[PDB]
């Protein structure tokens, strides 16, 4: 880019409303075929593609979401749907734009487009101006010097895609590795009922009715709005050290685990967390400690490998917000092998999932750091 | 704090035993009857006998009827009528509200106390329930004249629909002020409650006493509780009035006067059929607008009413919905006529919610017939103590800061400032766009965030190799 | 406080827009639909719940992407009201393609 | 169809449970609270919206984890009703620690 | 049963779904069906805590993976990722 | 019961009788009354029975 100039957005853009959409029959099952895409995560389940007035999403138009949001960008990669939120951004001239380029440029204005503040439509905002263009190099070598940077940005966007793909396949192979290995243990490994690994505690919950029990404090609070993590060391909520006068809690040791038994299972898969600070939890989850014939990671990952099995045999227990019972989660039996097969196999398993997961020695943290430097290298390149 | 928790709780204890909106009329009526019973007695003793008698000597009776014009009796007050506990029948008090609202000499501000009614299912149950109401009002205890302040709490029963929270009202009162020690204050179209008028000059009574708090209000039952709302706070008799009716269709006073200060809080969605349904397209006041406001966007009718009743000394502090971009051609030229002159002075955004369930904030338009001239689009979202408003019940001392930086034409960062006088004619007459100063400003260093991930991947390769070895068990 | 009250407000406002702007291109007509749509929705809690307990509008969806992926419930409800009103303004657009624009010829 | 109607149903049902089971351990009392809680919530659309437009209960939260991360709106509303009722049954538990169990001595 | 049970709507087939026909048909003679319910023992529920229902609830969404097909592709993508790290270390100087 | 119908004509084979809020299972105790040996009953209920 020798002559870098600013150009208006609406000079080279046909921005329109979509065509006639008829996307709702009362089923959009997996057995359909079209990629259905909207804002947020760009994948709603499929729909019947043929004969609905479909725009069929040809080679390089792009889209924008949304009314009152005005932030989201996606490329219609090969052939996609038009599913009633996709306001179309494309070009009338295709000899200059090659509008994967304008996708590769347009994500570099966070000064106003990241401001969801009003119920305001903003057609003129991303309609008028600006964009960096190597004009007046058109059409000889305008996109030719942009070929290096479209190599850069195609390979970096492809890096983000393949990193998400390999993290998916890595967790896939690791999930089957949890269950091929460590199961059907022979022979014969002793079946220990849960709770006989250690005397575990019920819970305990105050309310916000006293401000003095809520404001300060150094004991963390484990609620299911901070759950779903691995190796929880702190939380967003801290409870007052005085407030265990009226908490109905017990001080649990510094190598406990915390498991949710309500609001997550009966529909989804329950997570679990090693909890390292002594922190109390509410009525509807369980703090489990091991005792003297154990290894806390082995019982942890034993429940974590068998999470889909402890939600099956006592699944319903009344059609309510109550779930898999306290006693019927208490009375499950796990293989507890000899003392050569606790620390070895959980050394393997702790090893491998602190490899595969968040945070430290983390593959997705590498992915978002590559996203950070992707934003920074687009910040560094697109100046003049 | 002082006694407000106890008075708070005992006031909330009265609210049995069925739905509170209907009982609200009766509770406030009995409380107001208690207040007149204290006030008229404390007047006429001003000294020996608590318990009076029918010694009226009615040549004397016209003197407080001129002085107060709530001249009941000497044996028919709440101290006297609530000695008849569970006395058949009800209608004695309906007689005891008949005559003290007669008092036709002169300049009434009566025709008032007609909200206490009869339901009820059976007449014995009505007698028992009204005896319970007078019992509970007797149970309230003063123990020197802020006993009506609990009334200000009790009208806040629903707001914890439209009764204007108090510190925002204090802000609007400080915005109609200042630099104007001049008769008269004040005017209000669509007052609703008497609140946002009352917190103006109750703090400023020691400052000045000029003339009436002229208001006009639409709802019938709201009219009565407003007329007692400004009656409880020791405001005198002659000037201090509200007229019933629509402000738009039947305004009065036209003649008196172009005021010195108007405040308002027009309710949202107060539509009226136009445009116009009468021939008031060529009326006396909406002619400088050019076009006139349609049904559903009646809010900007009020501002066209606002610049009418206002002198060159005056200023107007009104509130509006935020959602003005240009509101179509129906209000684009209205916004144009507002920015045609130095009519609009400033605008102020607020913090959501700081109301009872909207959950949005609103804008405050400050208007004047006054010239400097550039606009200070003086928005704010924080601070604006957004966390609550329960702390600092007396004064936040925080709108103090807002008024202070409003006071002398500042240009502030991380807070709004002035803009150009023709920035908005470069805009499409918008409210607001400028300035909205650009918070959350962050970026990173070049390569500190990549070598750590590179080292973690060098750990990840030997972990892959340990994974390939350890798969054979 | 029916759904039909809000739909009457939107119908009247759309008549105002088409009557005072003279819009005869259907894409700009639907931009005026987007103008009238959020300008007709209510704002209060109890009003929105009384509309959602009424007829015509249903809790079910036409496009789940209009839901903001967030914990703001009445934003989601107001988006649902917006969505049902956009459908009913497709029907109103079919009405006003032949209702008012034909008479204005002088 | 107030919030207080649902709270009266939950109060009566909790009295039934404590009266007929004779539960004197507070953890089992709160398990009976979990029994009565979902067994007292309504099920219809308009009933849940009329409860949500009423007093006492607020749209705001005590724990966002009770929200299922999904597009099922009345599940989220019913979870909010469940949450406000669990708080109000903490208060009811404070009442019934001393209301009924003291009289039953024969 | 949960499906099918034409869960999608009931607007189609106003006259007869001919679908409860199938349900009644398999109810009619004491079948034992998979991917649909069946009979149980006469004393299974006295072994239960008299529950309604637990059995059978037949175990849908049955899936697992092969041993090492899902790891060598990620290994190859990491071998791409090392030279991409090296290109990243070189290309930082502009 | 509020009346003396704990010893009624039809709920005696139940043993205990249904409380207020769980009146649905009163109907099934009514159901087997008005039904011959040839008869069959097709009633509906709430799902949430664990043992109640």
């Amino acid at each position: 880019g020798v002559e870098v100039e600013w150009l208006p957005l609406g000079e080279i853009t046909k921005y329109e409303q979509p065509t006639k959409y008829l996307v709702k029959a009362k089923d959009y099952h997996d057995t359909y075929t079209i990629p259905v895409l909207t804002a947020g995560k760009t994948f709603i389940l499929g729909y019947t593609n043929e004969t609905h007035g479909i725009y069929q999403a040809s080679k390089a138009p792009v889209i924008i979401f949304d009314d009152f949001t005005t932030a989201n960008k996606w490329v219609d990669f090969d052939f996609k749907a038009k599913s009633s939120a996709m306001k179309m951004v494309t070009s009338c001239d295709d000899n200059k734009t090659l509008l994967k380029y304008v996708y590769y440029w347009l994500n570099t204005l966070p000064s106003e487009f990241a401001e969801g503040d009003h119920k305001r439509q903003w057609i003129s905002n991303y309609s008028q101006k600006k964009i960096p263009i190597p004009c007046p190099d058109n059409p000889e070598k305008s996109l030719a010097i942009q070929s290096e940077i479209v190599r850069i940005l195609d390979k970096f966007t492809a890096l983000t895609a393949e990193l998400t793909a390999e993290l998916n396949m890595r967790k896939k192979q690791y999930n089957y590795y949890r269950d091929q290995l460590l199961s059907f243990k022979e022979g014969e490994v002793e079946w220990k009922t849960l709770g006989e690994i250690g005397k575990w505690y019920g819970g305990g919950t105050p309310s916000k009715n006293k401000i003095e029990f809520w404001e300060n404090g150094s004991i963390p609070w484990i609620s299911p709005k901070d759950m779903g993590r691995t190796l929880v060391d702190s939380s967003e909520d801290y409870i007052t050290e005085e407030a265990v006068l009226h908490s109905s809690t017990k001080l649990i040791p510094a190598n406990s685990i915390a498991i949710v038994v309500r609001s997550s299972i009966l529909d989804k898969v329950l997570p679990s967390a090693l909890i390292k600070v002594p922190a109390t939890l509410n009525q509807d989850m369980k703090a489990v400690i091991p005792h003297e014939n154990i290894l806390v990671k082995y019982i942890y990952h034993m429940i974590g490998s068998r999470g889909s099995d402890i939600l099956r045999a006592a699944k319903k227990t009344g059609g309510s917000v109550a779930s898999i019972d306290s006693k019927k989660l208490f009375s499950f039996k796990i293989p507890v092998p000899n003392i050569n097969e606790q620390q070895r196999i959980v050394e393997i398993l702790d090893k491998f999932d602190t490899l595969t997961n968040s945070i430290t020695e983390g593959l997705p943290r590498e992915i978002e750091l590559r996203q950070k430097q992707y934003e920074y290298y687009r910040d560094l390149l697109f100046s003049f | 704090a002082e006694l407000h928790r106890q008075i708070w709780q005992i006031a909330n204890d009265v609210r049995g035993s069925v739905d509170g909106w209907d009982f609200k009329q009766y509770v406030l009526g009995a409380l107001f009857y208690r207040f007149i019973s204290e006030n008229f007695s404390s007047y006429i003793e001003a000294t020996d006998d608590i318990k009076d008698d029918a010694i009226k000597t009615k040549g004397y009776f016209i003197y407080p009827s001129q002085l107060f014009c709530n001249v009941a009796a000497k044996a028919n007050t709440n101290d006297r009528l609530n000695a008849d506990l569970n006395s058949i029948f009800v209608a004695i008090e309906s007689s005891a509200y008949g005559y003290p609202s007669e008092a036709d000499i002169k300049g009434l501000f009566a025709d008032f106390d007609t909200t206490s009614n009869r339901l009820g299912n059976t007449v014995k149950d009505k007698n028992a329930r009204l005896a319970a109401v007078l019992k509970g009002v007797e149970g309230l205890k003063l123990g020197i004249d802020l006993f009506g302040d609990a009334y200000e709490f009790l009208i806040s029963n629903y707001a914890a629909e439209f009764f204007t929270p108090q510190h925002v009202s204090k802000l609007i009162a400080q915005l109609a002020m200042h630099g104007q020690t001049h008769v008269n204050k004040i005017y209000d179209p669509a007052a609703g409650s008497g609140s946002l008028l009352l917190q103006a000059k109750k703090q400023f009574d020691n400052h000045i006493i000029e003339e009436g708090f002229f208001g006009q209000e639409i709802n019938h039952t709201t009219y009565n509780l407003a007329r007692m709302n400004m009656f409880l706070h020791n405001i005198n008799y002659d000037k201090f009035d509200i007229k019933l009716g629509n402000t738009l269709t039947e305004p009065h006073f036209r003649d008196e006067k172009p005021f010195d200060a108007i405040v308002s809080n027009p309710p949202y969605s107060v539509k009226w059929i136009g445009s116009d349904d009468p021939t008031l397209i060529n009326d006396e006041r909406f002619a400088p607008a050019g076009v006139l406001a349609p049904k559903s966007k009646a809010d900007f009718a009020f501002v066209l009413h606002a610049l009418n009743y206002l002198s060159a000394k005056g200023r107007a502090a009104i509130v509006c919905f935020p959602g003005i971009f240009y509101r179509g051609g129906a209000e684009q030229k209205i916004r144009q006529y507002l920015v045609d002159n130095n009519y609009v002075e400033t605008v102020i955004s607020l913090a959501p919610n700081l109301f009872f369930g909207t959950t949005i904030a609103v804008n405050i338009l400050v208007l004047s017939k006054h010239k400097t001239d550039t606009n200070v689009q003086f928005i704010d979202a924080s601070e604006l103590f957004k966390k609550e408003t329960n702390n600092n019940i007396l004064t936040d001392a925080h709108i103090e800061q807002i008024m202070q930086v409003f006071a002398s034409k500042e240009d502030v960062a991380h807070l709004a400032k002035s803009v150009a006088f023709e920035t908005v004619v470069a805009n499409d007459y918008n409210l607001s766009v400028s300035s909205y100063v650009e918070a959350k400003d962050n970026r990173e260093i070049i390569d500190i965030a990549e070598l750590n991930a590179e080292l973690k991947t060098t750990v990840s390769k030997i972990d892959q190799l340990r994974k390939d070895i350890d798969a054979i068990v | 406080m029916t759904y039909n009250n809000v739909f009457d407000h939107a119908y009247e406002m759309l008549k105002e827009n088409i009557r005072y702007d003279d819009i005869r291109d259907t894409d700009d007509l639907h931009d005026a639909i987007h103008m009238a749509a959020d300008n007709a929705v209510p704002h209060y809690y109890a009003d929105i719940f009384s509309v959602m307990a009424s007829e015509g509008i249903d809790l079910e969806f036409e496009d789940s992407g209009l839901m903001p992926d967030t914990k703001d419930v009445i934003r989601i409800l107001q988006a649902r009201i917006y969505e049902q009103l956009t459908i009913d303004l497709w029907e109103d657009a079919e009405d006003l393609l032949n209702e008012y624009l034909e008479e204005v010829e002088e």
